[PDB]
Parts: structure tokens; C-alpha cells; sequence
RNA sequence: AUAGGUUUGGUCCUAGCCUUUCUAUUAGCUCUUAGUAAGAUUACACAUGCAAGCAUCCCCGUUCCAGUGAGUUCACCCUCUAAAUCA
């Protein structure tokens, strides 16, 4: 792809991009769907983050992990 | 030529002619490839018959037109498998051309699939440690409230006609760049009569 | 033939037969042994036969050997906490010395099994990719799925060359 | 409600662990405060155009 | 109250284990496979008996009987019906959960149909997908043609019943319809043509006995055992029949007459056994021969 | 290759041969090439119907959740695949595209009917 | 392992950062607009069609 | 390597060279079809066209992808801790 330094093409100097025509009924319905959809996904994401964080903590300082560490120390002694 | 055994290929191997030509040795016992050097080329010739013309030193299969490589000619196929290990000899071993080695390999596999050729079938372990079918994955999941009532899983799947005030806002914002308003979609997918 | 006495010691098979995998605490192992005397034969045999096996299984543990510094042979292990484990090995055979250190400082067979199972999970059977990492390279290898175009040509209707010809 | 599949997987864990309950798993969306797309952003963290003049 | 023994009960397992037998030469028959130079050890008689004992232990693991399971019930559960998606896609999507550390029977495999219904995969689809992603050695995604009636009858003509059984165990799951069908059709052919020795000293004998006892056709097996001087096994077979059919004429007959040993065969032969006449003649011949050797 | 910024994304890496597409679901750095370095393979997607008339999708759901919980974004085609599986809600654009198709096909039935009726 | 110093790479870096602070364009220059062509003369970029009104 | 040819009038030993095998480029001569894969010798010089936009202005992106192999132990592990994603 082009770099910032590369010059712009002569053909594209006069090109103007026109936005698509908007359908009112479809536009509003779609906007709400995105709001609801993204709210549901954000809740799911939050739940997945909590699970990951909990698993890491459990491995680091979980009761079973600490118990194993103490058992290993006792066996060594 | 036209061999009379194409329909019943197994008959040739029990005929008198076969016993006079081959006896009890495999059909390839006497074949020797002609090549330069002491180490032979690691592939055999592609085909012994080109455009219905046979080459100078035809391979064991192509030199006799009555030997038909068929999944039913089990006695012929057995000659090309190791009795002690069950592996199909690679083509340089017997000297069959690549074309006939491919046909032999396919026929040997077809005979083994049909049960005509015996091969070692091992005793395998069970796939699963537990055979319980009580987990929800395989059992019936309690139906969700929306599924029982016939509603969409999430309410925003269904089309809800927007209020008129909101439609006016969009018609003000996109002045001069508006499409025909669309009503509620058809309740089910139509079909071309 | 292979050079040296007991050439078996210089084979990967022999070097992998060591059963002493030190716990992560062990950092240094100093082997003090005497070259002569009947009471030190086991230590001499332990240095001759078993140090190669121990080092092969514990590449990051420093093993240093000292000859004829003390009247009797002994082992000393320096742990990461700073504890020093002195193991007197006089009168013991090389087999006894090896079993003694496995008990006090060697990982048990359960600990080793677990580590090997964790390695199993690194390779997933379902994953597709190069043969170095995965069993199969493409889904086309799975029977029933559309074969590779290189082996079985695709129908003209499924090929882009003629998809756009039928349309235009 | 949880989506179809996730719901079925949470109910199966309950039964596998032994907990017998008929309550429906549901996502708490009260924490998620969905703001409008045209809400003023933080100008402090916004960048600036560079010096290259035409 | 009074539960009838299951196939995996310790009592049934002991009976069926002994009935099977242990021929070390058959269990460890030389396999036609890629070979390696054999190794040799200089062993004393004591050491030779210890190695033979270890072979008996290993052989008993190889003969461990597969558990007999009841036919799995078809899965027909709909997770959701998104009718909006109807008509959008022409082909169904099969989604397989490939999370490594999950028992294969606890995996969620669902199908999105073109109508929009998200349904759990059928037992057949479930097994096909597990092979696609967790391929098992000896299992094929597409059912091998060997299992067709015509192809299975050639295998029987060659006395390759054990081979048919090993193929079935590798391809099909123990509770699948195809699995149960094939084993049932193999067991029937053994009975019709009296080939019970083919499955002796194999892990498939117990299943064959279980099929015969629960379908009340233990006549052929009893005759063979007597003809082969296996009374202990024949008596145990009749005993087991009584335990699985306690409210039966033979069971009551043995109870009424307190029959034991050979008597159990006579009581069963007359009352319930279909071939009562043939059994008596066969049992008669044996008892006469046994009396001679005793002299 | 240390990129400037970027983020992890779960996306479809195109494999296969000409006219035989095959996708591998991979968690890769946003800036990495489509078919280049990836962090972890999370499934596969055969878009061609097989002999049984199935489009096969594998989803390592345990690891997909782990990566979404570590801040991995999602491509639109990947979000739509999880919607069809039922792991996420149906993406709004599949609903709208389904409705657009319904309207198109409903309009097609008028012209067809008129032709048969009028002529 | 001793990396050879690159002094010109650091000199130019400091000079650039400095010039970016002394020759920085003002909001008058950056956010100017020609109300006939509707283009920012600083960069010569057209505004989006939806903002023209 | 399962080896082979070659020192001499001849033998044995040692030894180099070469042969037979498998790939990749180029040359000569020759060449029907289909699918697929791969594809400047040169970090030498380059005509022409195109390869980065998006968007209610601000920002963001053009630091990516793509290319090359000139230079060359900057790539791996550990420790520590920026920027970045998780609104
Ligand atoms: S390697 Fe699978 S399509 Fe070619
Ligand atoms: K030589
Ligand atoms: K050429
Ligand atoms: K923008
Ligand atoms: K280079
Ligand atoms: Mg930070
Ligand atoms: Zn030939």
C-alpha cells in the first residue's frame, strides 16, 4: 500500500465520495439493534474477563495451591 | 489380444497354461529390469503399453495379457503382498510399471475392504472412559421461556415500527438524501411460485 | 569400535536412563571423591557412571568435582534458599548413592507424569497447519470434504473462471 | 437471557456438580451504561494535526 | 427388592471370565505386521515361570470384556428457533466444540439448519464430527462397506468372526445401533453354524454368552461345551441362566430338586431347553466315556 | 515484530487452494498479515458443503473465552459465525440482511404474479 | 555486543521535537476553511459532504 | 551404499578420481489436453498508469499490508517496566 510520502494520484484529485441514501425506518431499527447487541456483548466480555482473572488468582494464591506448597515444604524438611 | 478370463479372472491362475508358465513361483520371479549401473532407478517406467503398443521388456503384469488385476483375483493380488508383514511391495521390488502398481494397490485395498483378502485387524481400546449419556450436551436441555412461548430469543430481533417523531428527525438530518421508507418486513420468506 | 572403556556411557540411550531429576531448588552439586581406597569405590563408580546421567537430566545444575581433598567422599547440594545438604557417600555403592539422592532431592514419578501431560495439551489434534506442528495441513485431507483441486479438479460451476462466464 | 448455547452450557455444569436448581441464568446488564454515540469525548486525550502546511 | 444381575456384576464377570478360557497361544498369536529381530534371554526355570505368569497377567488385560450397553436414545432437542434466518442460508452449519479437555460425550455439537433451528447434533453426526476433529486410529468418517450384509457374509464364510468384531469395535460406539446390530448378527451366525470356539480366549466371548442367555438360546453352546469336555463351564452356563431367569421352569426345577453339577444340565435339558433330546444324548455319551477313564 | 499499538483479534485466516477456500480461526495481532503469525489457533471453518451437505465449523470455546477475556477484538465474519452457533446474539446485520432479502423476494413475487395474471 | 552509537539519529530527533514546538501551527491556520470550495487551505483537504451545509 | 570401474607384466595393501541414486537451474533438440503449485540474474537505471483513505469539519489511518536480501550474532530465555487492547 501507499506510504504517507507517496504523492496522491492525479485522477483522484477531483474525486468526491457521496454518502449513501438513508432509509429512516431501517436506520432507526438498526441503530437500536446495535445498542442492544453491543450491550449484551459487553456484559459477556465482562464475564469472560472475571473468569480469566479469577483463574489466575486461584492458580497464584488458591487454597489448593497454597496447600501443595506447604506439603512440599514439609516433605523437604 | 482378447483373454477369455476377463469375466472370471481367477480362472487363469488355476488353468494348466498358468502352471506350465509360472508353476508355484510368483509371476514376477523371473523378471529383471534393464538399467545402467548397479543401483536401479527408484521409479519403474510409467507404462509398458503406449497407444496399444507394448515396450521391449514388458513388466510381469503387462507381459501376460491374461493376468487381470481385479479385486476378485485374490490369488494374483496375494503374490504382490508380503506374506510375513502384509505390506504391498513397492514397484521396484517386482518390476511392475507405475500404472500397474497403482492398479494393483487399488485392487488390493478393494479386496481388503470387501473381505476377500485377509489382513491384520488390530484390537483397539475404547474411545471414551465413561459411557454415561446423562450430560446436558447429549440429554434434553430445559426449554427457554422464549422458546416455549414462541417469541424471539431477544426482543430486538423482531421489527418494531419506529415512532413518527423519530422518523421526522432522520428526515430532517438526511434532507435530500432519503430513500423510500420501509414498512414491517414480510412475516415469512416468500417463494417463487 | 567406539573409543574408551565402557563406550555405552556415550550413547543417548544410556544418558536418558537416569532417574534423578532434581527439584528446582537444587542449584549446585559438589562431588568430593577420593581416587584410591576401597571405601571410596562407590563414589568413584558414581562419578564414572552416574554423573553423565544426572547432568543430562539436569542441564542447568552445576556439577563440580574435587579429587583427594578430604579423607572421605561426600556430596554437598547447594539449594536456592541457601540450605546445604551434605550426603556422606563413604562405603555406599554407586547404585545406593543414586537412589539416596532421588529420594531426598529428586522429583517423584507423579510430579514428572504431570509435567508430561501438560506438554500433551500443547498439540491440539483438531488444529490444521504444517506437519511440524499439526497432524493435517488442510480440511481437504478429511474424507467427505471437498478434495484439493490439485488432486480432484473442481466442477466448472464451482470454479471462478466459469462462475463469471455463466453470469456474463 | 444468555444466548442459546451459553445457556445450555451453564445449566449442564450445574447438573454435573450436583446443584439441582430451576432458576434461569441471566446476564446482569445494569452495570453496562450504554452512552449515546454523540456523547462528548475527552478532548485532553485527543491528538492534533501536524505542522506540514500546504 | 431383588435386582437381576447386570453384565458387569462381579459374579457374572467371574463366570464369564472362566467360561472364556485363556489359551496363551491364541491370545498372543503372531501378528502379520512389520517385524523386528527378536531378542533372547538366558532364563532359569524360576525366571521362565515368572515370565509366563506375567504373560498370563498381560493376557487377562487383553481379554477384558467390553461392557454391554443398551441402545442409545436418539437426540432430538431444539435449543432455539430463529425464524428470521429462514431462507437466508441453503446449507446447515455444524458447530463442534473442540475444547481439548472435555469427555467426548459431554461436548456440545449443534446444527444450525437452513430453517433457523439451532438443534443438538444427532448421535450419528456427533460421532462423525468427533472423528473429523479427534481422529481415532481404526475409525473412518464414512462407514466402511465391510459392514454391508453381503460383505459380512463373506467374512463369516472364511471364519473371520473375530475380525468382524474387532472392525465393529473400532468403527462404531458400544451403544450405537450399528454396533449392536453387527454383534447380534455375528453371534447369530456362530450359533447357527456352531462356531463357538472361534470366540474363546477372546474378549468377545462374554458378550456372546450374555446375548444367548438373555434370548434363551443357550442350547447350542451347552452342547459344544459338553462335546469338548467342559462340564464346569456348561454347569456354570446353566447356573447363570437360572440367575437371569429365576422365575423359570428350570430354575424352579433345580430349586425343587436341589440339583447340582451334572444334575442342573438334566433338569434344564428337559424343562426349558429346546433341544432337550439332543442334549440328553450328548450328555449321555460324555458321562459314559468319563466312567471308563475313571476305571 | 513489535508493532506500534495494535491489539489481538480473533479472525479468519484464508487457507486452501484456488477455488477451494478454507479458513482457520486464529487469535492474531491486528497488524499481522492475514495468513502470517498468530498467537493461537481457535478453530476452523470449511465454507464448502461436504458430502453430507454440511459447512463444518470448529470452535475451541474454552480458549475463545480466554482470549475475549484478555481483550481480544472480533472480526465481523467471526462475530457472525458465533451468532449462528448461538454463542453470541445474532449480529444485527444478519437480521437486517434477512429482512432485506424477504422484501426483495416479496417484490419479486408481484412481477411474476402480474405476468401470469395479466398475460 | 557493544552497539555502535548513532549520534545523528538522536540529534535530528531532538531538533525535530523542538521545531515541532516552535513552528507549531496555530488554530487559525489549521482550522481555516475556504467557504467557496469548502477546503482547509492548510492541508487542501475537502470536508465531508454532510458537513458542507 | 549391498556397491562398482580405474595404478601393475601380474598379485596384495593403501589411496585419490570417477560410475550407479535423488533434486534444482541453464543449454541443445522436441512438445497434445486439463487441474494445481511455482516463477528477473542483478540493493543497476527506470517512460507511463495505478497501489490510502475515511468522516458532520476534530481526530484516526497513511508507522500497517506489500517488497527486497545490501548489511549482519538487534531474533531466544530471565529480570524489570513503558506504550497498546480489555468503554
Ligand atoms: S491443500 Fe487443501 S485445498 Fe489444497
Ligand atoms: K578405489
Ligand atoms: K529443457
Ligand atoms: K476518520
Ligand atoms: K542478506
Ligand atoms: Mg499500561
Ligand atoms: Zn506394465
Amino acid at each position: 500500500r501507499k506510504t504517507r510520502h507517496d504523492p496522491l494520484a492525479k485522477s483522484k484529485i477531483e474525486r468526491v465520495n457521496m454518502p449513501p441514501a438513508v432509509d429512516p425506518a431501517e436506520f432507526f431499527v438498526l441503530m437500536e439493534r446495535y445498542q442492544h447487541y453491543r450491550q449484551t456483548v459487553r456484559a459477556l466480555r465482562m464475564e469472560f474477563v472475571s473468569e480469566v482473572q479469577r483463574k489466575v488468582h486461584e492458580a497464584r494464591a488458591g487454597v489448593l495451591a497454597e496447600r501443595k506448597a506447604l506439603k512440599d515444604a514439609a516433605e523437604h524438611r | 489380444p482378447i483373454s477369455p478370463y476377463k469375466d472370471e479372472p481367477w480362472k487363469y491362475l488355476e488353468s494348466e497354461e498358468y502352471q506350465e508358465r509360472y508353476g508355484s513361483r510368483p509371476v514376477w520371479a523371473d523378471y529383471r529390469r534393464n538399467h545402467k549401473g548397479g543401483v536401479p532407478p527408484q521409479r519403474t517406467r510409467k507404462t509398458c503399453i503406449r497407444r496399444n503398443k507394448v515396450v521391449g521388456n514388458p513388466c510381469p503384469i503387462c507381459r501376460d495379457h491374461k493376468l487381470h488385476v481385479d479385486f476378485r483375483n485374490v490369488k494374483l493380488l496375494e503374490q504382490f503382498v508380503c506374506a510375513h508383514t502384509g505390506i504391498i511391495f513397492y514397484a521396484p521390488y517386482t518390476g511392475v510399471c507405475v500404472k500397474q502398481h497403482k492398479r494393483l494397490t487399488q485392487a488390493i485395498q478393494k479386496a481388503r475392504d470387501h473381505g476377500l483378502l485377509i489382513y491384520h485387524i488390530p484390537q483397539v481400546e475404547p474411545r471414551d472412559l465413561d459411557f454415561s449419556t446423562s450430560h446436558g450436551a447429549v440429554s434434553a436441555t430445559p426449554p427457554a421461556p422464549t422458546l416455549v412461548s414462541g417469541d424471539p430469543w431477544y426482543p430486538w430481533y423482531n421489527w418494531k415500527q419506529p415512532p413518527e417523531r423519530e422518523l421526522s428527525r432522520l428526515r430532517r438530518l438526511y434532507q435530500g438524501h432519503l430513500q423510500e421508507e420501509s414498512g414491517p418486513p414480510p412475516e415469512s420468506m416468500p417463494k417463487m411460485p | 569400535p567406539m573409543k574408551g572403556r565402557f563406550p555405552i556411557r556415550r550413547t543417548l540411550q544410556y544418558l536418558s536412563q537416569g532417574n534423578v531429576v532434581f527439584k528446582d531448588s537444587v542449584k549446585v552439586m559438589t562431588v568430593n571423591y577420593n581416587t584410591h581406597g576401597e571405601l571410596g569405590e562407590g563414589a568413584r563408580k558414581f562419578v564414572f557412571f552416574n554423573i553423565p546421567q544426572i547432568q543430562y537430566k539436569n542441564p542447568w545444575v552445576q556439577i563440580m568435582m574435587f579429587k583427594n581433598m578430604t579423607p572421605s567422599p561426600f556430596l554437598r547440594f547447594y539449594l536456592d534458599s541457601g540450605e546445604q545438604v551434605l550426603v556422606d557417600v563413604e562405603t555406599k555403592s554407586n547404585k545406593e548413592i543414586m537412589e539416596h539422592i532421588r529420594k531426598i532431592l529428586g522429583k517423584n514419578e507423579e510430579t514428572l507424569r504431570e509435567e508430561e501431560e501438560e506438554k500433551k495439551q500443547l498439540s491440539h489434534p483438531a488444529n490444521f497447519g504444517p506437519r511440524k506442528y499439526c497432524l493435517r495441513e488442510c480440511i481437504c485431507e478429511v474424507e467427505g470434504q471437498v478434495p484439493c483441486p490439485s488432486l480432484v479438479p473442481l466442477p466448472k460451476e464451482m470454479r471462478g473462471k466459469y462462475k463469471a462466464a455463466l453470469k456474463a | 437471557p444468555y444466548p442459546p448455547l451459553l445457556r445450555a452450557m451453564i445449566i449442564a455444569e450445574r447438573q454435573k456438580n450436583g446443584d439441582t436448581s430451576t432458576e434461569e441464568p441471566m446476564l446482569n446488564v445494569q452495570r453496562i451504561r450504554m452512552e449515546p454515540w454523540d456523547y462528548p469525548a475527552k478532548q485532553e486525550d485527543k491528538g492534533r494535526a501536524k505542522g506540514t502546511p500546504v | 427388592e431383588t435386582k437381576k444381575p447386570t453384565f458387569m456384576d462381579e459374579e457374572v464377570q467371574s463366570i464369564l471370565t472362566k467360561m472364556t478360557g485363556l489359551n496363551l497361544q491364541k491370545t498372543f498369536k503372531p501378528a502379520i505386521q512389520e517385524l523386528k529381530p527378536p531378542t533372547y534371554k538366558l532364563m532359569t526355570q524360576a525366571q521362565l515361570e515368572e515370565a509366563t505368569r506375567q504373560a498370563v497377567e498381560a493376557a487377562k488385560v487383553r481379554l477384558k470384556m467390553p461392557p454391554v450397553l443398551e441402545e442409545r436414545v436418539p437426540i432430538n432437542d431444539v435449543l432455539a428457533e430463529d425464524k428470521i434466518l429462514e431462507g437466508t442460508e441453503t446449507t446447515k452449519y455444524v458447530f463442534t466444540d473442540i475444547s481439548y479437555s472435555i469427555p467426548h460425550r459431554e461436548r456440545f455439537i449443534v446444527v444450525r439448519e437452513p430453517s433457523g433451528t439451532l438443534r443438538k447434533a444427532s448421535w450419528e453426526e456427533r460421532d462423525r464430527m468427533i472423528q473429523v476433529y479427534f481422529p481415532k486410529e481404526g475409525r473412518k468418517i464414512l462407514t466402511p462397506i465391510i459392514f454391508k450384509e453381503e460383505n459380512l457374509r463373506t467374512m463369516y464364510s472364511q471364519d473371520r468372526h473375530v475380525d468382524v468384531l474387532n472392525l465393529c469395535f473400532a468403527q462404531f460406539e458400544p451403544d450405537s445401533t450399528e454396533y449392536i446390530k453387527v454383534h447380534h448378527k455375528t453371534y447369530e451366525d456362530i450359533d447357527k453354524r456352531g462356531k463357538y470356539d472361534l470366540l474363546r480366549s477372546t474378549r468377545y466371548f462374554g458378550g456372546m454368552v450374555w446375548y444367548f442367555v438373555n434370548n434363551k438360546k443357550i442350547d447350542g453352546l451347552l452342547i459344544d461345551q459338553i462335546q469338548r469336555d467342559l462340564i464346569d463351564d456348561a454347569t456354570n452356563l446353566v447356573q447363570l441362566y437360572h440367575v437371569l431367569h429365576p422365575d423359570g421352569q428350570s430354575a424352579q426345577g433345580a430349586k425343587d430338586q436341589a440339583a447340582e453339577g451334572i444334575n442342573l444340565i438334566k433338569v434344564f435339558a428337559k424343562t426349558e431347553a429346546q433341544k432337550g433330546a439332543y442334549i440328553e444324548l450328548t450328555l449321555q455319551t460324555y458321562q459314559e466315556a468319563l466312567s471308563r477313564h475313571s476305571a | 515484530k513489535a508493532y506500534r499499538g495494535g491489539h489481538l483479534t480473533i479472525r479468519l485466516a484464508l487457507g486452501g487452494c484456488t477455488n477451494r477456500p478454507f479458513y482457520r480461526i486464529v487469535a492474531a495481532h491486528n497488524k499481522c498479515p492475514r495468513d502470517g503469525r498468530f498467537v493461537e489457533q481457535l478453530g476452523s471453518y470449511d465454507p464448502l458443503p461436504n458430502s453430507h451437505g454440511e459447512k463444518l465449523v470448529a470452535l475451541n470455546l474454552d480458549r475463545i473465552r480466554h482470549w475475549i477475556g484478555c481483550g481480544a477484538h472480533l472480526s465481523k465474519p467471526m462475530e457472525k459465525l458465533l451468532g449462528l452457533a448461538g454463542f453470541f446474539p445474532l449480529h444485527p446485520m444478519m437480521i437486517t440482511n434477512a429482512e432485506r432479502l424477504r422484501r426483495k423476494r416479496a417484490r419479486e413475487v408481484l412481477l411474476a404474479s402480474q405476468k401470469t395474471d395479466a398475460e | 555486543k557493544k552497539v555502535r552509537p548513532r549520534l545523528i539519529a538522536e540529534l535530528a530527533r531532538r531538533v525535530r521535537a523542538l521545531r515541532e514546538q516552535l513552528n507549531r501551527p496555530r488554530d487559525s491556520q489549521l482550522y481555516a476553511v475556504d467557504y467557496e470550495t469548502l477546503t482547509r487551505p492548510f492541508s487542501g483537504r475537502r470536508l465531508p459532504v454532510r458537513a458542507w451545509a
